[PDB]
């Protein structure tokens, strides 16, 4: 089950390795989110992101 | 010698710059694909088994323990389990493309780019033809066809939903059931023109490529005939890959398989030449020989 | 008028046992014009 | 390697710590360059043509050199010679051009053109004989640029003085007659008494690729046979070889721009 997040929304699909990963859009794929940027952050242990 | 006409070489498979009646090859228009490369269809259909070495090894249960009744104050009588040993190894995919530096300079620098993607196209389809359909040398002691030739499990006729019906019946003769089809594109002219005379409805989605709800494979080989169709339960299919498409560039070595136009081995360095090497280790089993059958015009 | 370069033909492949030599192959395109 | 004859090769281009008679060059003293290192006249001369792509011909050469001499003798030899190969490749663009001499690949030369159009004075060098030379351009109207010359002849051109003004008309010092630079050729094949003259602005050169340098530890010689015919290989043998090419085109854009001075 993969979730994929925009600057506007997030979109749902399913997937399985056998078929490729090829992406079907899940039941109400797109569900609306009222930031206005990509809500995730990564964070960097260092320049590298290295443990 | 000051001999400045270009090096003729055999077998042909030298790019150059320059051709043997002169022509001298600049303003080249970079060539464009007509086509959609082509996806390993048993890395599609089959199941990924992770493998470090070139060799695994499996073990399945085989005997279960019986059990006894026994009255009051009897001797209770004994039994045993049992299990059975399999084993797969992998074999290596490979090819070298020779190019003069000329061409690579003076007309095509992107070759080694634009070749990756239709080498791994090469090993896909090598692939596909040597485990689906034993075809093109199969390293393997193991395909789908070969195991379907052992158990002669196989129908003769014509596409009816009559015989497509008894095909998948056979697999659940064993106690499997059918995951999939696969079949060779030109024959959806025959799938798409056979209907259920009771229910009245068709058999084959033209829409979604299923065939009795199964989803369908199609096959670009030209070994797998019109009238022939497969079926398996493809999770008994297991695929392993130790090593990954690796490509590398060499300047310097010699190349004995293509000879100059004196019969002398092509060496990269004295020469000025230069070449990409591909290689790939693949590795395939049959989990259950039983697993799969045929569907063949009579 | 226009002109248009096409692949024609891919590189092979060859199963090589463990130490064989790799045999080569060559790829080609053909040219069309409108 | 064990072996305490040293390796015959042929050609015997290979370069060796050990002679034949069996010295050893121990201790070995640093070359020092007897002669200024030559440098390409029509380089100097001709006009330069930015070119992509190639015609172009690939000039080249491969040193090889046996690892024993690259320690124990002379360690830096591989950076010391790039000068002197493109030296060696100077002298064979320059003959190839001017002369039509060392098999050259193109169909354009200075010598054939001057051959085709028979733009050539039969005479020695005398201050008429001169004018004569520059009147066979301009009569075209085209105008000498420049003289290429064979250095020995500098005895002959300091005995000429203009009877008018009754001065030399060759200035030893400047390297210049009439005016007009003198470049000299070192090779051997423009004689004593010949002199060529053009407009060298006529003549047009291209280089897609510069002096390109490889050195190599690894790759199989096969046109440098062992003495049993075996080809050399580098790694195996511990033998080190460096390789060089450019591409160098030529062009002449009008053959009537040249002229030669030759004895009777």
């Amino acid at each position: 089950t993969v979730d994929l997040f925009t600057s506007h929304g997030v979109y749902r699909y399913l997937t399985n390795r056998t078929n490729g990963l090829k992406l079907t859009p899940r039941e109400n794929s797109f569900e609306s989110h009222s930031f206005e940027r990509m809500p995730i952050t990564e964070f960097s242990n260092n320049e590298r992101r290295k443990g | 010698s000051n001999n400045v006409k270009p090096q003729v070489f055999n077998p042909d498979n030298v790019m150059m710059h320059e051709k043997k009646d002169g022509t001298l090859m600049n303003e080249f228009t970079t060539p464009i694909l007509q086509e959609v490369m082509e996806n390993s269809k048993i890395m599609q259909l089959g199941k990924y088994e992770p493998m470090e070495g070139t060799e695994k090894k499996f073990t399945f249960w085989a005997d279960k323990p019986g059990a006894y009744w026994v009255g009051e104050g009897q001797k209770i009588e004994t039994s045993k389990a049992t299990w059975v040993n399999a084993t797969m190894r992998a074999f290596k995919l490979g090819v070298i493309l020779p190019v003069t530096k000329e061409f690579l300079n003076y007309t095509y620098s992107q070759f080694f780019e634009e070749m990756k993607p239709m080498i791994a196209e090469a090993f896909y389809k090598k692939f596909d033809e040597a485990g689906i359909l034993n075809q093109g040398n199969n390293p393997f002691g193991k395909s789908i066809a070969q195991s379907i030739e052992k158990t002669n499990k196989v129908i003769k006729g014509d596409f009816t939903q009559d015989n497509i019906i008894d095909l998948e019946a056979l697999l659940e003769d064993d106690e499997l059931e059918a995951n999939a089809f696969i079949s060779k594109t030109q024959n959806r002219s025959l799938l798409r023109k056979i209907v259920d005379p009771e229910t009245k409805e068709r058999i084959y989605d033209r829409n979604s490529d299923s065939l009795d709800g199964l989803p369908v494979v199609n096959l670009k080989s030209s070994n797998l005939k019109r009238g022939e169709l497969i079926t398996g339960d493809f999770d008994k299919l297991i695929y392993g890959i130790p090593q990954l498409i690796e490509y590398k560039i060499d300047e310097t070595a010699q190349l004995s398989t293509v000879k100059n136009e004196d019969g002398t081995p092509v060496n990269l360095f004295e020469q000025d030449m230069v070449a990409l090497r591909a290689t790939m280790h693949v590795a395939l089993h049959i989990a259950d020989d039983k697993a799969f059958a045929k569907l063949v015009p009579a």
